[PDB]
């Protein structure tokens, strides 16, 4: 049940990335502790956010019922394993420890890894691993527990548990800059309807573009996005980012940069992206700019300036810095504004790999084999 | 049928609805709530036409009744996976 | 070995190298205020 | 049934579904017709 839990790790997010009014995220953290028992998002606002305006005790009496509440599932584990269980003594104490303060993640997780028994029993306990650590922007959890996982959980699985595992695998992918396995494991489309890792089907889908976007070369791109009318569906629901690929396809740098400012500001104001989110526009820019460039040579970026708005001295320090960056072989000017078509492996490149690996490896063997003898 | 007035279309709609809660007719609020999730279409809204199409279907297959099943299973194929619904009512129309 | 005199002495860790590449660039609207410059 | 016939039931099913109890009910529908044609009692 990770997707209210992660709306409220998109709280936390709120607490975290804007600071704008830190009493909005006291707002909706008093609204998820006045019920649903959940005081880490009282404690995690008394931190972060205000010190908690008014909740000394309105929130510390649901403290209390959640301290009763953690005594009597520490109780019902001795009642329970009173009687027999199979492991099901310490895998209902684990989930229900998986509400209060990390007291219930140390009754949780200190008591199921050591007798998860069989794939359930790992199988909630990864996806909830998962939980914990999207609540805050973590990885150690949530691919750690996948590390256990392939230990424990799978070992044939479902046709169903197992494309999730994939799919987490592929959400934490586009989570981090892993610009590719995401979409590639967020290629299912037929096995994430709808599921309480699933937190929305269309921020699924939001996930999905903002790594389909750059994994997906235009043959790839047609095939998941255009030819894959399983998301269109679905993604008829967010036409914005759609139509952006849409012209992703024709090239309509104008749009481009109107959508590209648009989805800045978004990726600026989304989860798990506040510290990297940086390369993704830049690297649409460059990316497109190669194929317009591909397009022929004897061109201008000022007949292109109206498809990048006004974007003489844009682009002027832009690709100034850009091809600083080391990107994107081609030729232009200011007095003669070029453009050009160049850059093929098989001119030198696709040779001169040859010594750049039979070089490298090549002195990487020859120590090797000095010291084999000195 | 008269005109696109939508200050008191679905709002009456509910409300014999809240009728059919006081009186507990199975057919009649069946009948209203077939037409309701075919007005919501026709705004095309977007969770609760489908969230009032999984509440009705709940009962629908559960119930004695056939040939209005055949009609509520395609009218989530429009707004719809679409391709699985609609099999589904071919499987569920040919009786 | 360190026999010599010196013993006298990835969630945007990845991206980093990159961000101190980017931390020369508008580092993230004057962009789309350029729009509306002409 | 001849003990696997459950596997081919279930074949039957999913190929109807492509799985319901009215799935397996078709299945065996066409496993167990014939018998059929009765007015021989």
């Amino acid at each position: 049940p990770k997707n209210p839990d992660l709306r409220i790790a998109q709280l936390r997010f709120l607490l975290s990335l804007p600071e704008h009014r830190g009493d909005a995220a006291v707002r909706d953290e008093l609204m998820a502790a006045v019920r649903d028992n959940n005081m880490a998002p009282y404690y995690e606002a008394l931190c972060k956010s205000l010190d908690w305006q008014i909740d000394v005790d309105l929130l510390n009496k649901m403290k209390k019922a959640n301290e009763d509440e953690l005594k009597r599932l520490d109780e019902e584990l001795e009642d329970a394993e009173k009687n027999l269980g199979e492991s099901e003594i310490r895998d209902a104490m684990m989930a229900k420890a998986e509400i209060g303060d990390k007291e219930g993640a140390l009754t949780a997780f200190r008591k199921t890894y050591d007798k998860t028994v069989a794939l359930g029993h790992r199988l909630d306990i990864v996806f909830y691993l998962l939980r914990i650590g999207l609540f805050y922007m973590d990885n150690d959890l949530i691919t750690r527990n996948t590390e256990k996982a392939k230990s424990l959980i799978e070992e044939g699985g479902d046709w169903d548990r197992r494309n999730r595992l994939k799919v987490y695998q592929g959400l934490y992918c586009v989570a981090i800059r892993d610009f590719k396995q995401a979409a590639e494991l967020f290629l299912d489309t037929v096995s994430t309807f709808t599921s309480y890792e699933l937190m929305d089907y269309k921020t699924f889908v939001t996930y999905t573009v903002y790594v389909s976007m750059i994994a997906l070369e235009r043959p790839d791109l047609r095939e998941k996005v255009i030819k894959g009318a399983e998301i269109l569906e679905v993604l008829h629901s967010l036409p914005a980012v759609r139509q952006y690929l849409f012209s992703l396809y024709e090239c309509r740098y104008s749009v481009f940069f109107q959508s590209l400012a648009v989805v800045e500001q978004e990726m600026k104001k989304d989860w798990l992206f506040a510290p990297h989110y940086r390369y993704y526009v830049r690297e649409m820019r460059i990316h497109a700019y190669s194929q317009l460039l591909e397009s022929y040579r004897s061109l201008t970026l000022g007949y292109m300036a109206e498809a990048f708005g006004v974007g003489v001295e844009f682009i002027d320090q832009e690709l100034s810095r850009f091809i600083a960056a080391g990107r994107l072989h081609c030729k232009i000017d200011k007095v003669n504004e070029i453009v050009e078509t160049n850059r093929p492996d098989s001119k030198n490149w696709q040779y001169q790999e040859t010594i750049k690996k039979g070089d490298l490896l090549l002195n990487r063997v020859q120590k090797l084999s000095r010291v084999i003898n000195m | 049928d008269m005109e696109a007035a939508t200050g008191q279309e679905v709002e009456l709609c509910l409300e014999c609805i809240e009728w059919a809660k006081s009186e507990k007719r199975t057919f009649l609020r069946q009948a209203l709530e077939a037409r309701l999730v075919s007005l919501y279409f026709d705004t095309k809204r977007y969770q609760e036409a489908l969230h009032l199409g999984s509440q009705l279907l709940r009962e629908l297959k559960k119930m004695d009744d056939k040939a209005l099943l055949v009609e509520v299973q395609l009218l989530e194929s429009k707004t719809y996976k679409a391709r699985a619904a609609l099999t589904s009512a071919r499987t569920t129309a040919n009786a | 070995m360190s026999e010599k005199k010196q013993p006298v002495d990835e969630d945007n860790w990845d991206d980093d190298n990159v961000e101190d590449d980017f931390s020369n660039q508008l580092r993230a609207e004057k962009h789309g205020y350029k729009m509306e410059t002409s | 049934a001849s003990g696997a016939e459950v596997k081919g039931v279930c074949t039957e099913a999913g190929m109807y579904a492509l799985v319901t109890q009215e799935d397996f009910e078709m299945a065996v529908a066409k496993v167990m017709q014939k018998d059929s044609e009765k007015n021989m009692s």
